[PDB]
């Protein structure tokens, strides 16, 4: 009986996964809209706030190469209040 | 080989059923025909996705469409 | 002494934890595997002395991938103009920064 | 870098002071030396979850094993002296300065 | 014990220095010195008195915190490197604290103050063991370390392990403790060449071995640890003390003896690299330890000695000790400075 | 809402377990051909209440101890280990639905241990020490053979989750592919839980004979918040019942039934036979269980590769 | 506050360390490294390492410091510890003032004052943790490292009946 | 260094699939089955210039052709595509398992009035191959030169010369 419902289980865990992968194109074209408008406000309110500062180039990369890096936490959410922060950081942690 | 296997099986058989589970467990996948479908079952559950392939221009056996005829299937494990 | 028995035997006992860059279960990749692979792929067979010197632009790109020290210390230096101009009074905050704007996708 | 990894390695240096110098029982040198294994599998928690290098995953749980065998191994040791002296006080290990 | 279990235990500490030697990743590394030392434990206590309990216990101690401070070393570097290859480190820290880690696991100075404990409570064979067998693996670390090794600390290391090695020894009536703090001074002898070349670091380490081999062997053959014990063999075994004579005078580096061979030429490595006045004092406290050597075979070697009437009995009974590799060990710790080109072997 | 799921765990978790002494007596009572209360309420149902009130209004001992602050910490500890227990259970929805649920229970019960060694530590008297140590020695042995037979039985789940295991057995049983770990299982927490034929603490004076009625009914009704616990554990780890998401409260009445059973076959247990000497269940775990757990630890890992039957990671 | 909570849980692992570096007793030695086991279990756990928590958990305090206490029962039946605890907490008390007000320190190396919030990842893994399919590869690519352990743990076990013997 | 460049917001703005998780998990074998083509030209895309600003436009047409998968399924089978991801939005693990009948009125529908094939188990999964007409990325990681190697050794070894010339010793 657990051979018969473990092979089930198992053509099951691949059916959702196959869902997942059909659906995973356009929560990648989603996330990468989303991760370049948050950089992109991000980038406007740094313009907008690092004027007073002399020497202070905008929006300049850390990184010598010119290749992109994938954008860390404190990236996007550095400017955010603490609600989101506090989600974005460890809901998934903090969940149940 | 019967008479020292009764003695131990009239003294510890606790020993001797442990023994026996764990030779079996130890032998068994080795005789079994259905070892081979644990590591076909593992190898078709997709955790990644299936990143496409540029059409170079002569791959036959790679398939331009889910639905298509060619590629690997899984009729193996609908049927068992 | 390093008597490399792991190469002269052709096994591999312990290649495969050593880097970020070797091969992870389920394809997973680090967080800084562009930047060890760019700096293992520079410094291969030139040896150590000339890797010190010859490889330090990609060095200091994984390094500070891997600590991000100059990341915080630039979100440090916005977030504290930010806050003096908050402090003055030179500056509010966009109703995208204070969490009135319902998200994106 | 990290302000976590400095209060880390802070209690690693604290637990390594305390087994240095202070000629008490021997059971409080071991249970310095578990803080100091403490720390070391926080630190490799840390930074190998950081990273998200996926292979040193299973490196803590070594961390762990082999010290937990190796505590195990300084009990027996103290459980020795404790069968010699009836104390684990450390000055009681004075045979061999002469 | 049970002679398969101890096989079992000595392979095992074979197997710790091996997976030392072969192994590309730290924590393997590490992995080997805590089955090193986890095996060599009942090694020590192979006679069971209170002497060999705080010898190990001792022992554990100070391996366990060298360990400790390794594996902090190993975190260090994937800190700053994000891997884990056994090659130069990538922190000046993780330097000085693998380094000193190295230097409690060899027993070199100020981590000495274990060696001349450890090696009195416990037997001579697993003494032995642990004055040869216990070099090899982290002088195996330092051997794949030397690019980021400092080259101030290991220098400070290596001299004040000569010159305690060398002041240590002149107060001993002990046979195992003159043995230990002769290995703290070999051990700065080594390390202070590790970063001028590497090669003449691991002749130094050969000779070493081979010399306190048969030390130790000489020592069982004769079952004797102390001074006074020692004087009594002539009227024994002649031979005997023919035998500790000449390889405590090489041990000290006496010309033209074998043992005068690696610091020779660790000073013809240093004086390359426009060191004068290190290797000048260095072998300044080398005359010291040949100097009580010389005390403690002049006064109380050579010259014959009063004996004991119960020794009349022990002139009808020969030798039935295994004396394994003794001769052959005698002759290549005494008779081997005309191969002193043989050294490239080790490159 | 959340502080109310909280405390409808945990306020019914202590009036089940104040319940729990009265069915103790009163089936321990008709099994020994008396009766158990009838006096105290209508059926003994106010028999709980006036035994707790009873001991909330003793004199506690507050006898010289070697530690007053371990003497307070062994009954909080006890209590908060015994109500963090139920905290991952499904039933058939989890309070904590946490992806870890059976080795974070597995690593609570490991960390109740403290309060038997502190309360041998609290009390200056030796003899209580070396009760309070054969005790612990007797709960660490046999939570190898938990781990063991836990990890043999999560190798046909597919994961550490607690609510998965409803979904293993939605077919059959898991008592069917697993009873010779379930039989060991189940005296295996009867050996956790310090309870008949393994209790060592009523005589050859346990570790708990210095608490007096202030502490003492704390610990006890901890110890009986384990016991339940552990029965509803293999309620869910062997005998997984019907669960429609629709309807979820089929599930509770028929994991309620089959652990109200269960905890009744502790009772009918510790009623029908002698107890062990100390080195009779050492000798039990140690020669009996631990050599069978591994051999069949070794055919359940193979097993699943020789069927085709690994079961799914979700 | 709620955003500094890994850092906060931190300072109490420091501080749980000075409580029992100081060695009142190994009594009270073995209660803060339990307690000290707990809050850096808690550090642990807030990264994502639900496993490797779950292993300090069962393994750190559920199977060896039992171990130390029940030796400590069995086999071992002020001024200077109360001085070194607070010389202790007064240096990390000093420590949180000076990276609190600057939101930079050097004692050794270059700290950071802001929260470790920041330096996380912002992706997905998808049907699984990472750290779980890490640990599940130690039966498929660590194949040295189990040999190499289970052949330690095995000599343990020997090495543990020669010495506690004493013949 | 340089300026990390970002594209403006205009360059941001599509018009989203703004359904929930049970409605795309509901849909998701005919989506897979009839958006194949634009989502795996994004996809490769997007593993091929491992840049997301490159496949802004490429993820555009995602966002277009999935907008057109919803808007085919709302006008004509709304009704038991509906009753099918309230069923699936009930279970608080998504199963698909709890849902077959809401299921087979959907495919059936679907099957009728779109001649859409449901996929089998394994076709989702499969490696396809993508005809694009970009060029590939002849650099992708923006690596710089590697340093040249060292010169390696040739030519026969012959004899040392007058042996080890160690002090005195003649070989
Ligand atoms: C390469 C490195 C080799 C290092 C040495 C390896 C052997 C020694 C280590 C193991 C050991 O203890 O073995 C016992 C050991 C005897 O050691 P022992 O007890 O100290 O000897 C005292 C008496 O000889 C005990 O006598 P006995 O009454 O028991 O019987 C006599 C015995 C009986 O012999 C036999 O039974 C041997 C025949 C059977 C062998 C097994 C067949 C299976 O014959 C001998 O022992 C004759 C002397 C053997 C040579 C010892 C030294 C070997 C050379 C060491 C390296 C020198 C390097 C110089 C470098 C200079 C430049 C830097 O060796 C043997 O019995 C056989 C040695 C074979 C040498 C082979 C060389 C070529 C290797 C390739
Ligand atoms: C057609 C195919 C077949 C043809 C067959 C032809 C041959 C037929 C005859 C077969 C026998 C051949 C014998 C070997 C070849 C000749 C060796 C020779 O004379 O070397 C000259 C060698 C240098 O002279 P040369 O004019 O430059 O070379 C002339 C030849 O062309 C020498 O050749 P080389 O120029 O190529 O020399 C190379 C180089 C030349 O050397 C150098 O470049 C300088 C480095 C030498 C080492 C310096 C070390 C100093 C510190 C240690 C001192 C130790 C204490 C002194 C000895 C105490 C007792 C052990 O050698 C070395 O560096 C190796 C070390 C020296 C080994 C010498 C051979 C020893 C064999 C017998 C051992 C018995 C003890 C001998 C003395 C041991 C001390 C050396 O002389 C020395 O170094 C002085 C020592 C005396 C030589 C040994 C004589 C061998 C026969 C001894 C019989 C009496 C034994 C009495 C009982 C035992 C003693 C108590
Ligand atoms: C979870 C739901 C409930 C589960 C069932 C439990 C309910 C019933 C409980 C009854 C009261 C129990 C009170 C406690 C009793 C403790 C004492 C006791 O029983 O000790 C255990 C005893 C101990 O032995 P012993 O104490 O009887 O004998 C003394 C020991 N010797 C002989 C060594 C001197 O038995 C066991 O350990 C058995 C454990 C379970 C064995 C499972 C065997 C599986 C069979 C596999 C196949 C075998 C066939 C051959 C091979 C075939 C291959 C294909
Ligand atoms: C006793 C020894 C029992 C185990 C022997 C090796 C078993 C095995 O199949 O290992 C394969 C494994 C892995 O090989 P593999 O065949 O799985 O390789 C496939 C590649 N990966 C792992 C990336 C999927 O190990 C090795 O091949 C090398 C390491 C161990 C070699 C044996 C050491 C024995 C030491 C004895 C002392
Ligand atoms: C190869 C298969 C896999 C093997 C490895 C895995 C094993 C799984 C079980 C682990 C058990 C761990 C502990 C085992 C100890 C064995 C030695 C032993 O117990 O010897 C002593 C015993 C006599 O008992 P005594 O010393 O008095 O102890 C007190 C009890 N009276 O003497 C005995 O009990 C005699 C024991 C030997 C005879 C047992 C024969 C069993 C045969 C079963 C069928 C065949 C199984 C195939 C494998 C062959 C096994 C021999
Ligand atoms: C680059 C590095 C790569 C590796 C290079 C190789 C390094 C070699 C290091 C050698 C270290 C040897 C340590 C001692 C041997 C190990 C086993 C042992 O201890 O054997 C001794 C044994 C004990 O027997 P037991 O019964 O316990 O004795 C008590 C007395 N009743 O029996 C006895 O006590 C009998 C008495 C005689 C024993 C003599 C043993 C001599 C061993 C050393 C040989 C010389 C070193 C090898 C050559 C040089 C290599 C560098
Ligand atoms: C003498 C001192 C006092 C003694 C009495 C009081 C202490 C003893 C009784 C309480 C014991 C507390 C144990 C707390 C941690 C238990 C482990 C744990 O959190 O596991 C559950 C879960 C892992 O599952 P997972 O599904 O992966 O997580 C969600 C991710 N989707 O993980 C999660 O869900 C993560 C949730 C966020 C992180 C939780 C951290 C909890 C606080 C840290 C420990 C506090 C207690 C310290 C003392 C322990 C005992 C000494
Ligand atoms: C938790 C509540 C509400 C009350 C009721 C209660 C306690 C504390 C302790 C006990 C208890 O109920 C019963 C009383 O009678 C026996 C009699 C026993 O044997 C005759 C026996 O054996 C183990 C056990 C017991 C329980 C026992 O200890 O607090
Ligand atoms: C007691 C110890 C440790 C040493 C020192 C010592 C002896 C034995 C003998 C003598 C000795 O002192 C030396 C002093 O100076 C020279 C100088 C010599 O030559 C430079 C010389 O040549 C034989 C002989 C001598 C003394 C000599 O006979 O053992």
């Amino acid at each position: 009986s657990m051979m018969r419902w473990n092979r089930e289980r198992r053509r099951l865990q691949i059916e959702d996964f196959e869902a997942r992968i059909a659906l995973m194109p356009l929560l990648q074209a989603e996330k990468d809209r989303r991760v370049l408008q948050m950089l992109r406000e991000n980038l406007e309110e740094e313009a907008t706030i690092m004027k007073d500062v002399p020497g202070w180039k905008v929006g300049e990369s850390v990184f010598h190469t010119t290749r992109w890096v994938t954008p860390m936490m404190g990236e996007l959410y550095g400017l955010r209040t603490g609600e989101e922060i506090l989600s974005s950081t460890y809901g998934f942690i903090w969940y149940t | 080989v019967a008479a020292f296997l009764k003695n131990v099986w009239a003294k510890e058989p606790v020993l001797v059923a442990s023994f026996a589970i764990a030779g079996l467990a130890v032998i068994l996948p080795t005789l079994s025909p259905y070892t081979k479908y644990s590591l076909m079952i593992n190898r078709a559950t997709p955790y990644n996705y299936p990143v496409p392939l540029r059409d170079d221009g002569n791959m036959p056996d790679v398939p331009s469409h889910p639905q298509d005829p060619q590629g690997p299937s899984l009729e193996w494990l609908k049927r068992l | 002494p390093f008597f490399d028995v792991q190469k002269k035997l052709g096994v591999d006992l312990d290649h495969w934890m050593t880097i970020q860059s070797a091969e992870q279960p389920h394809r997973i990749p680090a967080r800084c595997h562009a930047f060890e692979k760019e700096w293992i792929e520079c410094a291969h067979g030139i040896g150590s002395i000339r890797a010190e010197k010859e490889c330090k632009i990609e060095f200091e790109d994984f390094r500070e991938c891997l600590l991000r020290q100059k990341t915080m210390k630039r979100l440090n230096a916005i977030k504290r103009q930010r806050d003096k101009l908050i402090k003055e009074g030179k500056y509010t905050p966009p109703p995208h920064h204070s969490g009135q704007e319902d998200l994106r996708p | 870098m990290s302000l976590v990894y400095m209060n880390i390695m802070m209690a690693f240096t604290v637990s390594l002071t305390g087994l240095l110098m202070y000629r008490s029982h021997l059971m409080s040198s071991l249970l310095c030396l578990e803080g100091m294994m403490l720390s070391l599998f926080i630190l490799a928690t840390l930074m190998i979850l950081n990273s998200h290098f996926t292979l040193a995953s299973m490196m803590p749980i070594i961390l762990l094993v082999f010290a937990a065998c190796e505590a195990a191994l300084g009990l027996s040791l103290l459980v020795m002296v404790s069968n010699t002296y009836g104390t684990d006080y450390v000055q009681n290990l004075n045979l061999l300065q002469c | 014990m049970n002679p398969i279990i101890l096989i079992i235990i000595l392979m095992t500490v074979m197997l710790g220095t091996i997976i030392v030697m072969i192994s590309t990743h730290w924590l393997l590394i590490w992995i080997g010195f805590e089955m090193n030392m986890l095996a060599i434990i009942p090694i020590m206590m192979k006679k069971h008195n209170p002497r060999a309990t705080e010898a190990s216990t001792k022992y554990f101690l100070t391996q366990s915190t060298a360990s400790m401070l390794l594996m902090m070393a190993i975190i260090i570097n994937l800190m700053f490197s994000g891997q884990w290859t056994v090659m130069k480190l990538f922190n000046p820290m993780a330097s000085m604290l693998m380094t000193m880690a190295l230097a409690m696991k060899l027993g070199m100075a100020p981590f000495h103050f274990w060696v001349p404990e450890v090696t009195q409570g416990i037997p001579l064979s697993s003494g032995l063991i642990l004055l040869t067998w216990q070099k090899l693996a982290p002088m195996s670390v330092l051997y794949q370390i030397l690019p980021s090794i400092n080259l101030d600390l290991i220098l400070t290391l290596s001299i004040l392990s000569i010159t305690i090695g060398g002041w240590g020894g002149l107060n001993q009536t002990q046979l195992r403790k003159i043995m230990a703090y002769s290995s703290i001074a070999h051990m700065g002898w080594m390390t202070a060449v590790l970063l001028y070349n590497p090669t003449m670091t691991l002749l130094n380490l050969i000779i070493y071995i081979i010399m306190t081999s048969t030390m130790f062997t000489l020592f069982m053959a004769n079952s004797t640890t102390t001074t006074l014990s020692l004087s009594h063999t002539w009227n024994k075994a002649p031979i005997m003390t023919i035998l500790v004579l000449i390889t405590l005078l090489s041990m000290g580096g006496l010309p033209p003896l074998s043992g005068f061979m690696p610091k020779w030429m660790i000073i013809q490595e240093m004086t390359k690299n426009d060191s004068i006045i290190l290797p000048t004092l260095m072998a300044i406290t080398a005359l010291l330890n040949l100097y009580f050597y010389m005390r403690l075979t002049y006064s109380t070697a050579l010259t014959m000695f009063p004996s004991t009437n119960n020794m009349k009995m022990k002139w009808q009974f020969p030798t039935t000790k295994r004396m394994t590799l003794l001769p052959t060990m005698t002759v290549l710790s005494t008779m081997l400075l005309p191969l002193t080109p043989i050294l490239s072997i080790l490159e | 809402m959340f502080m109310i799921n909280v405390l409808t765990l945990i306020i019914p978790i202590l009036l089940a377990v104040a319940f729990l002494t009265l069915v103790e007596r009163k089936v321990l009572g008709y099994m020994q051909f008396r009766k158990g209360p009838n006096v105290v309420g209508p059926y003994g149902l106010l028999q709980p209440i006036a035994d707790a009130i009873k001991l909330f209004i003793k004199e506690p001992l507050r006898p010289a101890t070697s530690s007053i602050s371990m003497f307070i910490l062994a009954p909080i500890l006890a209590l908060t280990l015994a109500l963090t227990m139920w905290i991952p259970l499904p039933m058939p929805y989890p309070l904590i639905n946490m992806n870890l649920g059976v080795l974070f229970m597995l690593a609570m019960s490991s960390l109740a241990v403290y309060s038997i060694l502190w309360s041998g530590w609290a009390s200056n008297s030796k003899y209580a020490l070396i009760g309070a140590l054969r005790a612990v020695a007797q709960t660490i042995s046999y939570e190898v053979t938990l781990a063991i037979i836990l990890l043999s039985v999560l190798l046909m789940n597919g994961s550490f989750t607690l609510s998965t295991l409803i979904i293993t057995q939605e077919q059959v049983w898991l008592i069917f592919p697993a009873w010779p770990l379930a039989m060991m299982w189940f005296i295996s927490t009867l050996a956790e839980t310090n309870r008949a034929p393994f209790d060592l603490t009523e005589g050859e004076s346990g570790f708990n004979v210095e608490y007096a009625a202030g502490p003492f009914a704390l610990f006890f009704m901890a110890e009986y918040a384990n016991i339940i616990m552990m029965n509803i554990f293999t309620t869910t780890l062997f005998l997984g019942a019907f669960h429609n998401p629709y309807m979820p409260e089929l599930y509770t009445i028929n994991f309620t039934i089959k652990s109200l059973l269960l905890s009744i076959t502790f009772l009918w247990i510790r009623a029908s036979y002698p107890r062990f000497r100390y080195d009779q269940l050492m000798h039990l775990l140690w020669k009996n269980f631990l050599p069978l757990t591994l051999a069949l630890c070794m055919w359940h890992v193979s097993l699943p590769i020789l069927l085709s039957s690994i079961p799914p990671q979700t | 506050m709620m955003t500094y909570i890994v850092f906060i849980l931190s300072i109490i692992f420091v501080m749980g360390f000075v409580g029992f570096s100081s060695k009142p007793s190994p009594i009270y030695g073995g209660l803060g490294l339990i307690v000290s086991g707990g809050v850096g279990c808690g550090i642990v756990l807030n990264f994502g390492g639900s496993f490797l928590g779950l292993m300090v958990f069962l393994i750190y305090l559920g199977g060896m410091m039992v171990v130390f206490g029940y030796t400590t029962a069995m086999a071992t039946e002020n001024k200077v510890v109360l001085g070194t605890f607070i010389t202790g907490l007064l240096m990390e008390f000093l420590m949180v003032y000076y990276v609190l007000k600057d939101k930079e320190v050097e004692i050794v190396f270059k700290f950071n004052g802001m929260g470790d919030w920041v330096i996380y990842d912002t992706g997905d893994s998808g049907f699984f943790s990472e750290e779980a399919m890490g640990i599940a590869a130690l039966y498929s690519y660590g194949t040295w490292l189990v040999i190499v352990t289970g052949w330690s743990l095995l000599i343990g076990v020997v090495v543990i009946m020669e010495i506690t013997r004493g013949n | 260094p340089g300026i990390v460049e970002l594209p403006s917001l205009e360059d941001l703005k599509v018009q989203e699939v703004k359904v929930s998780s049970s409605v795309l998990k509901a849909a998701a074998h005919h989506y897979g089955a009839q958006c194949d083509k634009p989502n795996k030209e994004f996809m490769l895309c997007r593993w091929e210039e491992k840049d997301p600003r490159r496949c802004l436009e490429e993820g555009k047409l995602v966002n277009q052709c999935a907008l057109e998968f919803f808007r085919q399924i709302k006008r004509h089978c709304a009704e038991p595509f509906t009753e099918y991801w309230t069923c699936i939005d009930y279970s608080g693990l998504q199963l698909f398992r709890r849902c077959r009948k809401e299921q087979a009125q959907f495919d059936k529908c679907v099957l009728d009035k779109l001649g859409w094939v449901r996929p089998d188990l394994g076709e989702l999964s499969k490696v396809t191959k993508v005809k694009t007409d970009r060029p590939l990325p002849e650099n992708p990681y923006h690596s710089r030169a590697r340093p040249e190697p060292n010169p390696e050794v040739e030519g026969d070894l012959k004899p040392a010369r007058h042996g080890s010339r160690l002090f005195f010793w003649t070989m």
